[PDB]
């Protein structure tokens, strides 16, 4: 099998893709076969949280304006959670603070213009996650853009995106 | 087999080993006088094949070591003429069984 | 001052300090006198050999003898060996005065009080700046 | 009371295995200790009050296991230890059967 | 940041929720224990996908406790952070030391030797803050923070952030 | 108070690997330096910092936290020093296996003197255990003195190829106590091998080269027998005794690490204040044998540490072999809790699968019953009747692990119990123990009773276990153990019972049988010339606890209403039993009356001994245990103790010196 | 202490007689679904052996012991183990045994179709 | 010295007699898969008498 | 009787056959370790004393030792005795600086009991005080005990039975004790027979 | 024949006295004896030197020489063993611990 | 399948000496539902008689041959046992039987 032990390696940095030796770009599923990571920025993790909410409302059921969301997410958590919810209400108030895409179309064409660069999940969902706007501002934001992707594709991919918000 | 009158010598039994497959046995005459099968303590050995012995390490779940062994130096085996790596099969007759049929493998 | 670690025997349901202990022996646990409640179970009541820190203080020395199967120059060099240790000096010449005290006292078939409170004096009394002249008879003669 | 080595082969003999586990554990001593995941061994710093587990050697806070053994095997692995030799303690199989 | 991970959990129902509907007790004690709950491993564990069908295999019973130690498989999003990421937050709280910024589940604390000097810290004026000669830093305000390193506990992940990067601070 | 509660996962030991340590290792793990041989501080009151008693490594005083992992006395392990040897040292334990490597390898550059361009080389490679393999390696090349830096070809023996080596030829090593030696081949300069050269050896071994002698690349190195770094172990390993609660006798573990850092000291100023080479030799062969006698005092050709009173230094090796260490003293066999012993009597008026424990010894252990619904009643009843009145109880555990004693415990009222909490009552009747005789030589003399209340002060036990127990009441004692769960409790009672092991797995006859006097009795109550009247067959009857409650038809009906004894004794026999047996001249008429026939539960003819009801093959126990079951022959085990007794006590019998006179 | 002449042997001693004489696969492998033996081959005796049968009535008896809710209509029992054997007696136990093979393999058995003869 | 020489060795569910390693001892318990407790002495009737007796 | 067992007559026990007195002496001792660390023989009292015994200390003198003729229980302290300790410490929460002395004292066996016979105050060799406790109890024969005759027919007592059960003679003599006869010719003791 | 041979002569030494012993233990006695192709002997250097786990060869004699020979040799050990499970005190295969139990969920719907 | 008929076919024999025709109807005179019974009750005893797995048989196996030891021309008995178990290249009585 394998002789474990602590050998020498390189500490965790996310600079130098390393995330660890279970953060890797190949994951395992339940089913077994291997995929590639599924890393998220902060307005599509946001739908996924919302979503995944409002599927449980549905599972148990069966048996626009920043306000009128928040409370209706604000109900939505008190009804649904249980116990040692505020981690989860802090987190997705975090999400709605800092949110730039709200619907499910414009998070698609945000991951079917980066699906295109050819880079790892952890980037895109750094520069969905960014609200950068100048090239040399996501060079010194995310070290590992550097000989890795020209300026100009970058100057293109964030003025598209700086398209792409509202509110 | 060569079945040779007093002894052998080093100088010759070190060249015993030959070009395979061919194999060389050497016998005392004096070693051989009465079979040993014919002995009431020696059970029945017959050899197995490879589809045999696969098929009893599938069946029993076993693997090549969790084998009961035999020795390369046993009369009964140099009787066979075993090598490493074959199960011989051994009937037996048995006080609570009658017959009782046990494997062991050439080491 | 320094670390605390000190554990108190406390009851955390009457809160009462100080609480009424007791140490069930037989049964091997702590109670409380008051409400019953154990507060520490497992309670630990031959293997070494005594030695008192007070007589000849914290000296930890081992010597070496002959055992079952037991070459003799390999007992000599093991011996020279531990001859010429420089660290223990003055423990070694406090055991040699200790041995002579005993020794004289026992050759005066004195009690075994004479010789501990003898000890304990030449111990208490030794490595001091206003007794350093005097001949060593004098002060085994003082100590007994 | 001696529950010695005879008394033990012939619960053995019995097949009451669960018996055997409570005259080794629960009657005389059932010592948690933490083991790490890196390293077998016991050498584990337990702050159970602030819940941080930390194993020199290894630099882990993150693969930390606890374990049930009696305190005297836990006393001859610490000796063994002392002798140079390492009793390292998995909690996963590494060798097929 | 925020990732989709594939995790496993052993839990030791008890005897007591033994019912016939013990997959719906076993559910809401896997999301008990789940939601918000903070792993060295992977992160804050924050939702749970795929409610529809969970992967529960079947319960090991303990040799001397006779509760059931199942092996539930489960796809939930995490927020694991890493030394070298740059995130967003705001300031929940603050002090001489440095100020506490929130990022999602985490209080990631800037500290008084990573930041310019042109902050000081006042607490003359309400809230106690740190001002500078062209920006603030109060309570409820935005700023960016680089994770300059993290530790990981068994139940507890603290990171340590820094605003002496340019281009970082209040957008 | 039990132990806190721990957010680790709670796992099994799956398999265990053995190795050596790394001097990184040892260094990483450790939490303290080790640099004074004191242990005790300047004021004679704490624990030295730096000393072998410092409380980073632990503590050993229920008062005292320790250092490191700020815990109390039953959770801390113990944590583990490091001392930094000046010069390194041999392991006692490994030196003539470290001279099977001085056998193996260069002395030069560290390498193999043979490599795989032998034929002989090739065929030892291909053993597959480790020792095997090892040993035909260090018994092939012992015989090899020279490193063979050109070797023949393997596939032609004509042409010269330079291998790796030196080419030096191999000095003859041998052992001269704990130290190795070498001499060099005459053309002898005999010469000490420093330990430190064997260190930059086994350094310069590849790590084939040992792969090949079977050590592992990971978990044991060779060079890692060289010890540099000693491990300091903690001070749970190494306790100190108190004599009157004022002494602090140290472990004999202390006074050698004492002896070891005070060598350690000592050869350190030699080095760094300059010594002549006597001294320093001298030095480094006191701390070899301080290490060695602190690992192993029994050392043929060397001298053992003594202690000031002159008994030897009891090592660790001492400690570890023989019958009561480790291994046989404290795993294999080890005090319990829940236990009893005291001296046995016979009871003949219980069952068999019953023994009779005394009411101190039911006041005294203790079975945790947990509350539930179905025994909320008699658990409260239990604990408002204290521990003083049997039946009582002792401890209530609430289910947050604590404990409350019930004396000092009822000024403050009554505890009303909840459901999940448990109470350890007194051992009521119908608990199943386990049941000992030492020796204990087979598994029929490990048997689980159940348990009887009787007021007196031995165990009483039915009079046909005494045969599998080995056991006769001359002042033999037995133990008695408790089990501490419904698992446990439930196995033994289903596994261990008494009627499961009547017939015995040793030789497939029942181990258990009617003996001693009930024997005899069985005899003279089935004669031919033994008739029982009215008066007494009432109460022979009644002796029976499951006697059908029909009064046998009298084989003598007129002139006097008359039983027989083979007709009493039928009634113990359950129905549906059928024996036969036939002596020598036996017939369907029975003149000696010998033989036996039991049909339909009744007794036609024979006579009842030792071949009928005794421990014996084709008996009436083995029918019956393997017709009807075990519980019938527990049964029937009983009522004919019962019966014989009876009838022997209204009977009488005896025996005189007029017995032995012709 | 004491000097009996009542010869007591000194158990677990065997000790002073050594020193008295000291001189003279194919199908599994790794963790994957081949260990889970389907119910078509198992090759295990469908009768309950008196180990598990041992082991079923202390784990039913202890989860009872612990308030476990019971499947059987009681007489007014109250013993754990007695209700634990009423309930294996008319099969209403709801637990599974794994039959462990040597090579690691094991097959599952629900105790409802174990023939109880013991 | 006995107990500990046959320490490990049980019958698994296949009925084969095999120690702590997995290695076969005896391919099936006693050469018959039989417990030492069921077992009883019994005559065999063929065995015995004459060749007319077994006609008989 | 079975296995060497005895029947013993209950009312021939009540009139003391093989009933026994029992005497248990405990020796205490003073010894000086050095200027003041020594222990004395006084009574401890629960104002200034640590590590207290759960016995009753009412039993003894002003000299620390029970007087004779005092009845004794179960782990009841017999000899008092004390020894100063470092005051102001921190240990075991019922720590203060009131206690300045720590219990020596030497408690009966928790089994044992009886009647203190003789106390004797002394001093050996070193002049240092010295005492010798006498504790003087009844053995009545009761089950367990072992009997034995001048043949090597040891056993233990069965069990007891008054003279109104265990059988008689027609002069009325009812037996003291009753022996198995199997115990006789398996050991061929004939001489128990000619003895009797 | 040897095992034959070894199994008469220990018969002849148990009914020398007539005591009786089932057939199937001296079998499996023999059988042990005759299971490495060599008659092994029942010393501290016969069947104590099988790679069977280090601390079911150190529990019967010279603990510490076999712990030394394991420590230097790295050998793995299964853990399923009498002795290794005795030593850490989990449960032990044998007998009731010769298995495993899980809880149904088809069946515990089925009931009710 | 083969190690199963090679296990029962010594019972099997007994069984059919015993279950014969001849003796059945000639000495056992049997009726159809007492032979129904018969069949029934041998079927059940032989499978409640197999030897339960997981039975520790080697422990019980080395009890049951050292405890007839403690109850004790050639030499015999504790001996020869010793002779035994520790295979020795001399014994106290080497003897040969030669037919
Ligand atoms: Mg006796
Ligand atoms: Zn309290
Ligand atoms: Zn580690
Ligand atoms: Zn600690
Ligand atoms: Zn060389």
């Amino acid at each position: 099998r394998r002789r474990r032990l602590k050998k020498v390696e390189e500490e965790e940095n996310a600079a130098t893709l390393q995330l660890g030796q279970e953060f890797q770009l190949k994951q395992i599923n339940h089913q077994g076969e291997e995929e590639e990571l599924i890393a998220l920025n902060l307005s599509e993790a946001r739908l996924v949280i919302k979503e995944a909410l409002v599927e449980r409302r549905r599972a148990f059921k069966r048996s626009e304006t920043r306000e009128k969301e928040l409370e209706s997410i604000d109900v939505l958590l008190e009804q649904t959670t249980g116990g040692n919810n505020k981690d989860l209400k802090n987190t997705m108030q975090y999400l709605t603070n800092f949110s730039r895409f709200r619907d499910q179309e414009t998070v698609g064409a945000v991951i079917q213009l980066l699906k295109s660069t050819g880079l790892h999940p952890f980037e895109v969902a750094q520069l969905g996650s960014l609200a950068c706007d100048t090239a040399d501002e996501a060079k010194t934001l995310i070290p590992s853009l550097n000989n890795k992707i020209s300026d100009d594709e970058l100057e293109r991919i964030l003025k598209e995106l700086s398209n792409l918000e509202t509110l | 087999i060569f079945v040779y009158q007093n002894n052998i010598t080093p100088s010759a039994m070190k060249l015993v080993p030959s070009i395979p497959p061919a194999t060389i046995e050497t016998f005392n005459e004096a070693a051989l006088v009465v079979n040993i099968t014919h002995h009431e303590l020696v059970p029945k050995h017959i050899r197995l094949s490879s589809d045999e012995k696969r098929e009893l390490l599938k069946r029993y779940r076993l693997k090549e070591s969790q084998l009961p062994r035999i020795q390369r130096a046993d009369p009964v085996a140099l009787y066979l003429g075993l090598k490493r790596g074959e199960v011989v099969k051994i009937i037996r007759k048995s006080e609570t069984s009658g017959r009782y049929a046990s494997y062991r493998i050439c080491m | 001052r320094g670390p605390n670690l000190n554990i108190v025997l406390t009851c955390p349901e009457c809160k009462v300090y100080p609480p009424k202990i007791v140490e069930r022996f037989s049964e091997g646990d702590v109670v409380c006198a008051l409400c019953g409640l154990v507060l520490s179970d497992k309670l630990v009541d031959r293997v070494g050999e005594a030695s008192n820190p007070l007589l000849d203080g914290n000296n930890l020395s081992t010597r070496i003898g002959k055992g079952e199967t037991t070459d003799m120059r390999f007992t000599k060099e093991l011996n020279k060996a531990q001859g010429k240790n420089v660290m223990d000096k003055k423990d070694n010449e406090v055991q040699a005065a200790f041995a002579k005290i005993t020794m004289l006292c026992d050759a005066a078939e004195l009690p075994k009080i004479v010789k501990d409170c003898a000890k304990e004096a030449y111990k208490l009394c030794h490595d001091e700046k206003t007794l350093k002249g005097k001949s060593m008879e004098s002060i085994m003669a003082a100590s007994i | 009371l001696r529950f010695g080595e005879m008394e033990r082969d012939c619960m053995i003999a019995h097949g009451a295995a669960s018996f055997l586990k409570e005259r080794l554990m629960e009657a005389s001593d059932a010592f948690r200790v933490h083991i790490c995941g890196i390293c077998g061994l016991m050498t584990v710093i337990a702050k159970l009050n602030h819940n941080q587990f930390e194993c020199k050697g290894c630099d882990n806070k993150i693969d930390i296991y606890q374990i049930h053994i009696p305190y005297a095997a836990k006393l001859l692995f610490q000796e063994l230890m002392a002798m140079n030799i390492t009793p390292r303690l998995y909690t996963d199989r590494s060798r097929d059967f | 940041m925020f990732f989709i991970k594939d995790l496993s959990l052993n839990i030791t129902l008890h005897p007591s929720f033994f019912g016939p509907r013990m997959k719906q007790y076993l559910k809401t004690k896997l999301l008990e224990e789940v939601e918000g709950s903070c792993t060295g491993k992977f992160g804050y564990i924050l939702c749970v996908l795929d409610y529809d069908n969970i992967d529960i295999q079947r319960g090991r019973i303990l040799p001397t406790d006779g509760s059931a130690e199942f092996n539930v498989k489960y796809r939930a999003v995490v927020f694991k952070p890493f030394k070298g990421e740059v995130v967003d937050g705001t300031v929940v709280s603050c002090s001489q030391h440095g100020f506490e910024v929130q990022v999602g589940p985490m209080k990631v604390f800037v500290t008084k030797h990573l930041m310019p000097q042109d902050l000081t810290f006042n607490a003359g004026s309400n809230p106690p803050s740190y001002q500078s000669s062209e920006d603030v830093i109060t309570i409820k305000s935005r700023i960016r923070v680089k994770i300059e390193g993290c530790i990981s506990q068994v139940s507890s992940i603290h990171a340590i952030g820094s605003i002496k990067e340019d281009y970082l601070g209040a957008i | 108070v039990g132990q806190q509660y721990s957010s680790a996962p709670l796992r099994t030991v799956k398999e265990v690997q053995f190795g050596l340590f790394s001097p990184e290792e040892v260094r990483a793990i450790s939490v303290a330096k080790i640099r004074f041989p004191e242990t005790m501080d300047e004021t004679q009151t704490r624990a030295k910092i730096g000393g072998l008693n410092d409380p980073r490594l632990g503590s050993i005083d229920r008062n005292l936290k320790c250092q490191t992992c700020q815990e109390g006395m039953n959770e801390c392990p113990g944590h583990f020093g490091h001392i930094d040897l000046a010069k390194p040292v041999f392991h006692v334990g490994f030196i003539a296996k470290i001279k099977k490597v001085c056998e193996c390898v260069c002395m030069h550059c560290g390498k193999l003197l043979l490599d795989e361009h032998n034929e002989l080389m090739r065929q030892a490679l291909a053993i597959k255990d480790s020792k095997k393999r090892f040993a035909a390696i260090w018994t092939l090349c012992k015989t090899k003195m020279v490193c063979e830096t050109d070797v023949p070809s393997e596939d032609d023996p004509t042409q010269l190829v330079s291998r790796g080596g030196c080419g030096n030829t191999q000095p003859t090593i041998r052992k001269d106590g704990l130290k190795l030696v070498g001499s060099w081949k005459k053309d002898p300069e005999l010469r000490v091998l420093s330990t430190e050269e064997i260190l930059n050896i086994f350094k310069h071994i590849s790590v084939k080269d040992f792969t090949s002698l079977g050590f592992n690349e990971v978990f044991s190195r060779p060079e890692w027998m060289i010890l540099t770094c000693l491990p300091v172990p903690p001070p749970p390993v190494r306790p100190s005794i108190s004599f009157n609660e004022s002494q602090r006798g140290e472990d004999d573990l202390t006074f050698k690490l004492a002896d070891i850092l005070k060598a350690n000291i000592s050869l350190e100023t030699l080095e760094h204040n300059g010594a002549p080479h006597h001294a320093i030799e001298e030095a480094e062969s006191l701390l070899q044998f301080h290490v060695a006698t602190y690992m192993d005092n029994d050392i043929a050709g060397q001298p053992q540490a003594l202690q000031k009173s002159g008994r030897p230094v009891k090592s660790i090796r001492a400690r570890l072999k023989g019958k009561e260490g480790r291994i046989r003293g404290n795993l294999m066999g080890k005090r319990v809790d829940f236990s009893a012993r005291t001296v046995i009597s016979g009871d003949p008026n219980l069952e068999l699968d019953q023994v009779g424990v005394p009411k101190s010894i039911a006041k005294t252990l203790t079975y945790p019953e947990v509350v539930t619904p179905y025994n909320i009643d008699r658990l409260t009843q239990l604990v408002r009747n204290g521990p003083n009145e049997h039946p009582g109880a002792k401890y209530v555990i609430r289910d947050s692990g604590d404990r409350i004693d019930l004396r000092y415990s009822k000024r403050a009222g009554d505890i009303q119990l909840q459901y999940g909490w448990k109470v350890e009552r007194h051992i009521m009747d119908n608990d199943p123990v386990l049941f000992n005789r030492q020796p204990s030589l087979h598994k029929m003399s490990m048997m689980a009773h159940r348990v009887k209340v009787i007021p007196y002060s031995t165990f009483r036990l039915n009079l046909s276990v005494t045969s599998p127990y080995n056991a006769d009441f001359d002042g033999d004692e037995m133990n008695l153990h408790v089990p501490q769960s419904e698992e446990t409790r439930a196995e033994l009672s289903q596994l261990c019972a008494v009627p499961l092991q009547i017939v015995s797995p040793q030789s497939n006859k029942p181990c258990m049988g009617i003996v001693q006097d009930t024997l005899c009795g069985i005899r003279k109550l089935t004669l031919r010339d033994t008739f029982i009247e009215l008066d007494q067959v009432l109460n022979m009857l009644y002796w029976v606890p499951d006697w059908d409650g029909v009064i046998p038809t009298p084989a003598i009906i007129k002139p006097k209403p008359l039983w027989s004894g083979k007709q009493i004794l039928s009634v113990a026999i359950p129905n549906g039993i059928h024996l036969q047996r036939f002596d020598e001249g036996t017939t369907l008429l029975s003149p000696k009356d010998n033989g036996m026939l039991i049909i339909d539960g009744q007794i036609i003819f024979g006579v009842v001994e030792k071949k009928t009801v005794g421990s014996s093959n084709g008996g009436l126990i083995h029918v019956v245990t393997r017709e009807k079951g075990p519980q019938v022959c527990a049964k029937l085990f009983g009522n004919i103790q019962k019966v014989v007794n009876f009838w022997l006590l209204h009977n009488g019998f005896s025996t005189g010196i007029g017995d032995t006179i012709a | 202490n004491e000097n009996f002449e009542d010869f007591d042997v000194e158990h677990f001693s065997d000790e002073e007689t050594y020193e008295e004489k000291p001189q003279f696969e194919q199908i599994r492998r790794k963790t994957l679904k081949e260990k889970a033996i389907p119910k078509d081959q198992r090759a295990t005796t469908p009768y309950m052996t008196k180990y598990e049968r041992a082991r079923i009535l202390g784990t039913r008896a202890l989860q009872i012991s612990m308030n476990a809710p019971v499947f059987v209509d009681l007489e007014g029992e109250t013993d754990p183990l007695r209700i634990a054997m009423k309930e294996l007696a008319e099969k209403k136990i709801p637990l599974v045994i794994r039959r462990y093979l040597p090579d690691g393999s094991f097959e599952d058995w629900s105790v409802e179709e174990l023939i109880v003869d013991l | 010295r006995l107990v500990k020489a046959l320490e490990d060795i049980m019958v698994h569910y296949d009925n084969t007699t095999r120690n702590s390693l997995g290695n076969v001892i005896q391919f099936i318990y006693g050469e018959d898969g039989m417990d030492a407790a069921h077992i009883e002495k019994q005559s065999l009737d063929t065995i015995g008498g004459s060749d007319a007796a077994f006609e008989k | 009787n079975q296995e060497d067992s005895m029947i013993m007559n209950q009312s021939s026990i009540d009139r003391g056959l093989f009933r026994s007195l029992f005497f248990r002496s405990y020796m205490d001792q003073e010894k000086k370790y050095g200027m003041s660390i020594t222990e004395t023989f006084e009574k401890p009292q629960r104002t200034n004393t640590l590590r207290m015994k759960h016995g009753t200390y009412d039993k003894l003198d002003d000299d620390g030792l029970i007087a004779p003729g005092v009845r004794v229980s179960g782990e009841d302290v017999i000899i008092g005795k004390t020894t100063p300790i470092s005051p102001d410490e921190e240990e075991l929460g019922q720590r203060t600086a009131y206690h300045s002395k720590r219990d020596a004292s030497t408690p009966l066996r928790s089994t044992e009991n009886g009647i203190v016979d003789q106390v004797l105050v002394t001093t050996n060799q070193d002049g240092l005080k010295f005492v010798k406790v006498r504790v003087r109890t009844t053995k009545i024969p009761q089950i367990g005990d072992k009997f034995a005759s001048r043949h090597g027919q040891k056993g233990t007592i069965g069990i007891t039975y008054r003279r109104e059960d265990m059988p008689f003679t027609a002069e009325g003599i009812v037996p003291d004790l009753i022996i198995n006869p199997h115990a006789i010719p398996s050991r061929m003791t004939v001489a128990h027979l000619i003895e009797c | 024949a040897g095992r034959a041979a070894l199994y008469k002569e220990v018969y002849n030494v148990i009914a020398s006295d007539g005591s009786y012993v089932n057939y199937r233990h001296m079998a499996l006695l023999v059988d042990v004896m005759t299971t490495q192709g060599g008659l092994t002997s029942v010393t501290r250097h016969g069947f104590n030197r099988s790679n069977t786990g280090a601390l079911m060869r150190c529990s019967f004699e010279e603990t510490v020489e076999i712990l030394f020979e394991a420590g230097a040799s790295a050998e793995l050990d299964d853990c399923r063993g009498v002795s290794e499970n005795v030593i850490l005190g989990q449960m032990a295969p044998i007998g009731t611990g010769a298995f495993d139990v899980m809880i149904d969920e088809e069946s515990l719907v089925k009931y009710m | 399948q083969n190690a199963q008929r090679d296990a029962v076919t010594l019972f099997c024999c007994l069984l059919r000496s015993r279950l014969a025709t001849r003796r059945v109807l000639q000495e056992y005179r049997l009726t159809k539902q007492a032979f129904d019974w018969v069949l029934s009750n041998i079927e059940a005893q032989f499978l409640r008689s197999v030897v339960h797995p997981g039975e520790m048989v080697g422990v019980l196996a080395a009890q049951s041959i050292g405890e007839p030891a403690t109850q004790m021309k050639v030499t015999s008995g504790v001996p020869r046992l010793k002779e035994i178990l520790n295979v020795a290249k001399n014994m106290k009585t080497p003897s040969l039987t030669v037919y």
